[PDB]
Parts: structure tokens; C-alpha cells; sequence
RNA sequence: GAGGGCAGCAGGCGCGCAAAUUGCCCAAUGUCGAAAAAAUACGAUGAGGCAGCGAAAAGAAAUAGAGCCGACCGUGCCCUAGUGCAUGGUUGUUUUCAAUGGGGGAUACUCAAACCCAUCCAAUAUCGAGUAACAAUUGGAGGACAAGUCUGGUGCCAGCA
RNA sequence: UUCCGUGCGAAAGCCGAGCCUUUUUGCUCGGCGUCUACUGACGAACAACUGCCCUAUCAGCCAGUGAUGGCCGUGUAGUG
RNA sequence: GAUCUGGUUGAUUCUGCCAGUAGUCAUAUGCUUGUUUCAAGGACUUAGCCAUGCAUGCCUCAGAAUCACUGCAUUGCAGGA
């Protein structure tokens, strides 16, 4: 098996099931796209009309249109599908759960990705290197991994990196709290065990979770353009769900 | 490689010749007339398991979640369907519960106690050869359990000759009439 | 004698495969003189007021014990080119368009068999196990 | 001279207490490959999937209803009780009209294929139950552990435990 | 100071189109091919702390060298 | 089901073990099977032996006439040995 559970795959087959590729967005915090094209936007059902999307290439991915849906999707791709021009992007509802959220054009206009390292590159060239897949060549010159940088995604543009710290608008995106939005109350240096991390929720609820899982995404709710989840990462009374739910 | 979850489900009951055991049960069985013991270690075996349930659930240190979730889902359903009741809503009568509370919810045996039928095994047989509905079939399981509106539902199939428009070759035996026009026939 | 009847629910469009999915709701008892395959398509294509009655794919039951009873499940077609790309032969003719590859349970399979190995020459019909 | 290696899969044998098919198919799933000029429909698949085999297992279940008579017990009372009546419950070769699925078939309707049900319409489906049938097992009857008071056998035997 | 992998940097293959040219040659433009280094994934290799089942009429084991370690180099994908 | 009961005495109260008892849906086997729904299924013994049979390939529009062959009147994209 070795399913990955927030893939929301399920029941009988998919032994594998269509595996993914090597080519950022790692393993285990993908969603790639083949299950979107069938799973997710359904028009598109059976491996079939898979194959025939492919047979007929098709889907759309902003930056390369990209050919792989093996290729993972992760956090903020932009999806058109111009039969019917069709914009998501990827993102967390809360309750952890993983959405194809559609997107305005112009929202599906840009992302933000944090930066995962940061590197000298050949010649007093810095290149620094996202957590999500790319290698951006002479950046900020002081861009931090952690820090979260904005991109054209039509273009080739750079909008900005956010000089970061505490009390910053936060999406937390694993450990327990997947899905989570809390904005950074803190993190302490815990050096080696890394920062760990005070968060508070909309409800201005807090939590910790550890820092590596956390996604600064703005300042003031969202800076960021990019579609909130819905709740906004809290988790609370399920009860009452059920309550709510029952009219 | 790869799975299924199937399972295998359900428990018999420890140790035969005790004839209050023996006794007990049979007069139960002899309300409603039965088909197997079966049928008992199968009532037997959820009355306790939720009857476990409850036996976990109060103690349960008090203003914590589960007791919560779980006595209003248990609730809410037994109660609902036309098992527990109002009354019996401190999850103290949940600590009880009766072997019967169940039988009556046996559908066939709320049906004829409904009225419907003569007795509940005349009810069985009825609903069996199929007939009165409540859900997309009569109810071909008069195994089932009660569940509080199927409680109206009750009623024909008007599917069946015995709410049909027409009738059928069945039952009331349309047939004859194919008989008689075969070889009756002038 | 009528008697008989085809209701509809549930019913999704699917504007990309240029085709539509959907519910059927049917109960028969006089009619007849009534009736084989075609208008069960049909009413579907026309209850979609969709003309083209061959544009129709149908599927929608199997059935067991659990008596009598018909429920299916429908799929309107844009186009028989759609159709003739969103049909599989055995389905295509299953309607009636058309047959996939031949098959015979591996049959030259074994050309298969012996081909990794060995270059041109072969000249068809070359041959291995099968005396 | 040459040359083999199923702890794949099905097959075989073998062993042993001991375990199913040289079946379909290549849909879905995966998976791989090339990546539907599909303008010529069109890779490939004993993985897989379908069946076949398959009483280890889990789901649910069949011998039907009712009445009349017989007849019965069981109460209430007449009545002594009882017949009776009344008050109830229940038997049966009686009796019977009456219940009525199995089970199989118009079949429209499935399935990769093949396949496992059928609306019960249309000669507005034919058909199909009261019986040894259209069927009951298995294991007990000192006790533990349910259940003979003994019919017959038997005779420390047979054999039981 | 130096080098028997780069000096991908184009003497090779689509579809698409321009304009010349008739069109072609030529000359254009457009989307793909062969194509090296660095990163990332990806993955694989390599390693500890912690944790594992029987048994003393099993107790000492353990050091030709590799046993434990210490030295230079080897040697390997690297550590040792 | 948070029980046991059966079995040593002349009784008696005893320590106390066997017998039973409940599962195992674990293997074999015996018996005996209405449907029918839901089903694992040559590990185990010998990783014994194996006929057999069958179980890696594939190209797009996008690397290669070859005069085979095929295609079509012919071209001929194509196809293709």
C-alpha cells in the first residue's frame, strides 16, 4: 500500500496507485494530479479518460502545463483547465483536509512559497531554493528558509519575500496541526529539535505545533491574495457538527 | 501484497445444560415463535456489546467528550428508532436494557404488534413471501429492526396482488384464470 | 395495458466528456406488447430532449435476488464522434459502431515470446513452442 | 556435441494428515512501455481482474396461513361434577376451501467476456407447495451436562463409559 | 601549477506557419528532437541510541591478527 | 459471560491434582446438509521434484527510401516486412 492518507484515496484497489514522480513537491506532501483528473474534477473517470487526457495531453498547470500527473501538486498550484477554464489551486481546509479550491484567474495569478534553503551559488551569485521546487537565482539578498516569497507564476517574477518573525499569519500544514491556520504566536529556537511553535487560530484559540510546519502567508489575515480555507484552523466540537448538521 | 477488510462477526453463548439457561431463553424464543438460538446470540451478542459500551462509558471522568458523542448517537437512534426512550436518557436504563426491547423492534414483531398479521410468525411469513412495504423492498427482511417512521410506512406493496390495481398468478393464484383460459378454454 | 414507466432523478451534467450522467426510477405491469431495448434509450435522450437516440449509453442495472426491481443509472452523448471516442467496441456494439483487436487467449502471444532476442528476418508468421 | 533449473502462475508428480483450474479477459487497478493518424480500431500484462475450483470463516435464511368437523385438555358455571352451557387452550388420519416461496421461467433488463436476478407487462407472463413432499441433522437420555418409570435385546458377554 | 568527463555551446530528426521562390533552393517566423555542468527531488547505499525470543550439569570471552585501541597511508561511493 | 461442576471419606472438615467446561472460526477429519448473502483457501511434511502450459514490452504528428510487401487507378500521408 503505503497510501498517503491525506490523498483521501480509499477502500478497495489502487494497490499503488498511479505512484507519483521524483520532481519537487517530496513524497509524502504531494497530492499529485492524476487523482485530480480523475478523482477530483470527474468528467474524466476511469483510468481511461486518464490515458486519453494524456493520449490527447491535455490538463493545464500554470508554469509548465505540465505533462505529469504523477507530478505532484502541492501547496497553492494553479490549475487551469481551459475546457471550461477552470481555476484551483491547491490548498488546506481545515480539518486538515486537502482541496483543489478554485481560484480567481488573477489570484490563480500568483503564489507564494517558502524558502527552504539558502545558498551562495558560482560567483557571489546567492541561489536560494523553495521548499516546493524552485532554485531562484540571486533572491532578497538575505532571504531565510522559512520565509515565504511571493511569485508572478505568470511571469517569472518575484513579488516579494516577507522579512519574517513572530505574530505572523500562519498556515500550519502538518505535524498534528494539518490544516491549522493559526498565526504564529511564536516560535523558540529549540535548536535541533527545532523551533517549536505557538500558534493561534482564528478563534484566537492557540496551539503549538512544531515551527517546521508552517507556512507564513501573511500578515493581517491573509496578505497574501490566495483563498483562506473556509474556518481558518482551529479544530473544535465535532458535536456540534453533528448537531448542525442534522437539519 | 495486497487485502480486503472482510471480518467475521458475532458470538455464541458459553455452556450449555443449565436449565433456567435453557429455560429462559426458550421463553422467549416462544413469544415470537422462532427459527434459531441464533437469532438470540446474535441479540445477545450487541445487547451486551452495547451494554459493554455502557459499561465503559459512565465511569468515564466526568466532562470528558465520549459520553458526550456516544450517549447522544446512542441516544438518539435507539431512542429513535423506537428503543430507548426519553426516560431513559441518564444511559441508566442503557446500563439495563432488555433482551426484549429488542425483540420489539424486531420489525416483524412491531408489525404484529402493529396489528398487522396474526402473530409475528404470521407476520414473518407475510412479509417473507414478500409482502408490505416501507422501504425499496417490503421489507424481504422482516429481520430487521424499527427505527420510528417506517412505523407509518408499514403498508402494501401495491406491488404485491394484495395492493394491486390487478393481482397476479400468486397467492390469490391469478393462474386459475390462466387455467381456465388454457384449458377451460373454448 | 399500460401500465409502465420510466422516471428520472438524480441527474448530472458532465459538459467536458461531452456527455451527461444520471438516475432512473422504472416500474412495468401492463403494457404490452412492450418492449425491448431502444426506447429505454430514447427516454432517456429525450427526457434530455437530446435527439440523437444512439447517443445514448445505458448501463445502468445488473441485478441479483433483490426482486423484480429497476433502478439504472444513464449517459448522454454529445457527439457519436465523442461517443466513438468515449465508447469502448465491446460497449460501442453494445449499442451497435464497431470491434476491438481480435483476440485468442494469447494465441501469438508467442511471437512475444520469442522476440526481444532476434533481429529482422522473421518475415511474418515466425514461430516458437507451437508445432 | 549440445543443452537444462516454476520458493511466478496454472498445471504434473512427490511428500505427507494435508490444501482448487493447463478457465475468461485485458474493462477497471496498478504497472510498465510507446505514450491513440482514433485518418487504420489497435501497446503490453497468469500482475490484475472475472468466472471455475473452494461447506475454514462472516450475511440471511426454508418445512408456511386459516377455518370447519373430529378430539383433546384447561377454566367459569349449570351441574355433583358431567352432558351441557359457559369459560378457554389446544390437538387430529377428519375436513377443507384456503396460505405459498422455493423453484424456474417472455426478460425488457447483464457482463471485458462469460456469469450469478428478473419487472410478471404480454394469451395484461405461463408455471410452481400442504405434502412421505420441494428436505433435516447431528449427538445424548445415571451424574456432571438437557433428557426414560423403562418396550424389546442383551447378559460381566456383547459391549458401553 | 595541472588534467584522457564539459569547453552541451549544433555538421543530425517532427509537426506548424511566413516570405522569397511558382512553390522549391534561398530567406523568415513558430512550437518539439540529439544535447553538458548544478541543484532538487528520488532513491540507494552507509550508522547509533533505544528495544527484541529460549538456555549455565553454556561463562568467562576476546588478541596467528584484527581482538580494543593508537599511529601513516591504503582501500572504498564516502566513513571506518 | 470476571461462577464452575465431576472426581479421594465410614462419615466429617480438609490440602490437592485429574475429568469436564468456555473459546480458538486455528489445522485435519467424520457425519450431515434448503436456499441464499457475505469467503480464506499445498505454508505447515520436503525451499521435495517437476513434463506441461503459460507469465516485459512498447513508438508518437515529432531518429532512419529502400523498391520486400502492402496500400492506392496512381499518386499516395500512410503502412511496413
Amino acid at each position: 500500500l503505503y497510501a498517503p492518507k491525506d490523498w483521501m484515496l480509499s477502500k478497495l484497489t489502487g494497490v499503488f496507485a498511479p505512484r507519483p514522480r521524483a520532481g519537487p513537491h517530496k513524497l509524502r506532501e504531494c497530492l499529485s494530479l492524476l487523482i485530480i483528473i480523475r478523482n477530483r474534477l470527474k468528467y474524466a473517470l476511469n483510468a481511461l479518460e486518464a490515458q486519453m487526457i494524456l493520449r490527447q495531453g491535455l490538463v493545464c498547470v500554470d508554469g509548465k502545463p505540465r505533462k505529469d500527473g504523477k507530478y505532484p501538486a502541492g501547496f497553492m498550484d494553479v490549475v487551469e483547465i481551459p475546457k471550461t477554464g477552470d481555476r484551483f489551486r491547491i490548498l488546506y481546509d481545515v480539518k486538515g483536509r486537502f482541496a483543489l479550491v478554485r481560484v480567481s484567474e488573477a489570484e490563480s495569478s500568483i503564489k507564494m512559497m517558502k524558502v527552504v534553503n539558502v545558498y551562495t551559488g558560482t560567483g557571489r551569485i546567492p541561489v536560494a531554493v523553495t521548499h516546493d521546487g524552485h532554485r531562484i537565482r540571486y533572491p532578497d539578498p538575505r532571504t531565510s528558509r522559512g520565509d515565504t516569497l511571493v511569485y508572478d507564476v505568470k511571469e517569472k517574477k518575484v513579488l516579494d519575500l516577507i522579512k519574517i518573525g513572530n505574530g505572523k499569519v500562519v498556515m500550519v500544514t502538518g505535524g498534528a496541526n494539518r490544516g491549522r491556520i493559526g498565526e504564529i504566536v511564536s516560535i523558540e529556537r529549540h535548536p535541533g529539535a527545532f523551533d517549536i511553535a505557538r500558534l493561534k487560530d482564528a478563534s484566537g484559540h492557540e496551539f503549538a505545533t512544531r515551527a517546521t510546519n508552517i507556512f507564513v502567508i501573511g500578515k493581517d489575515m491573509s496578505s497574501v491574495p490566495v483563498t483562506l480555507p473556509k474556518q481558518q484552523g482551529l479544530r473544535i466540537n465535532v458535536i456540534q457538527e453533528r448537531e448542525e448538521k442534522l437539519i | 501484497r495486497n487485502y480486503n477488510n472482510f471480518n467475521r462477526v458475532w458470538k455464541a453463548p458459553r455452556r450449555p445444560f443449565e436449565k433456567e439457561r435453557l429455560d429462559r431463553e426458550m421463553k422467549l424464543c416462544g413469544q415470537y415463535g422462532l427459527r434459531c438460538k441464533r437469532e438470540i446470540w446474535r441479540v445477545n451478542m450487541t445487547l451486551s456489546k452495547m451494554r459493554r459500551t455502557a459499561r465503559l462509558l459512565l465511569t468515564l471522568p466526568e466532562n470528558h467528550p465520549r459520553r458526550l458523542l456516544e450517549g447522544s448517537a446512542i441516544m438518539r437512534r435507539c431512542h429513535g428508532y423506537g428503543f430507548l426512550d426519553e426516560d431513559k436518557d441518564k444511559l441508566d436504563y442503557v446500563l439495563s436494557l432488555t433482551v426484549p426491547d429488542i425483540l420489539e423492534r424486531r420489525l416483524q414483531t412491531v408489525v404484529f404488534k402493529h396489528g398487522l398479521a396474526k402473530s409475528v410468525h404470521h407476520s414473518r411469513v407475510l412479509i417473507q413471501q414478500r409482502h408490505i412495504a416501507v422501504a425499496k423492498q417490503i421489507v424481504t427482511i422482516p429481520s430487521f429492526i424499527v427505527r420510528v417512521s417506517s412505523e407509518h410506512h408499514i403498508a402494501f406493496a401495491d406491488a404485491s396482488p394484495f395492493g394491486n390495481g390487478r393481482p397476479g398468478r400468486v397467492k390469490r393464484v391469478k393462474r386459475n384464470a390462466a387455467k381456465k383460459g388454457s384449458g377451460g378454454g373454448d | 395495458k399500460a401500465e409502465v414507466t420510466v422516471r428520472t432523478s438524480q441527474f448530472k451534467v458532465n459538459k467536458l466528456l461531452n456527455r451527461k450522467q444520471f438516475v432512473v426510477e422504472v416500474n412495468h405491469p401492463g403494457w404490452c406488447g412492450t418492449v425491448p431495448a431502444k426506447l429505454i434509450r430514447n427516454r432517456l435522450a429525450s427526457l434530455y430532449k437530446v435527439a440523437d437516440e444512439n447517443q445514448i449509453s445505458v448501463f445502468g442495472f445488473k441485478t441479483k435476488f433483490g426482486g423484480g426491481k429497476t433502478t439504472g443509472f444513464g449517459l448522454i452523448y454529445d457527439d457519436l464522434a465523442a461517443m466513438k471516442r468515449i465508447e469502448p467496441n465491446y460497449r460501442k456494439a453494445r449499442l451497435g459502431m464497431g470491434k476491438k483487436k481480435l483476440p485468442a487467449r494469447k494465441s501469438v502471444k508467442e511471437r512475444r515470446n520469442r522476440n526481444k532476442k532476434i533481429r529482422g528476418k522473421a518475415k511474418g508468421k515466425m514461430q516458437t513452442k507451437k508445432k
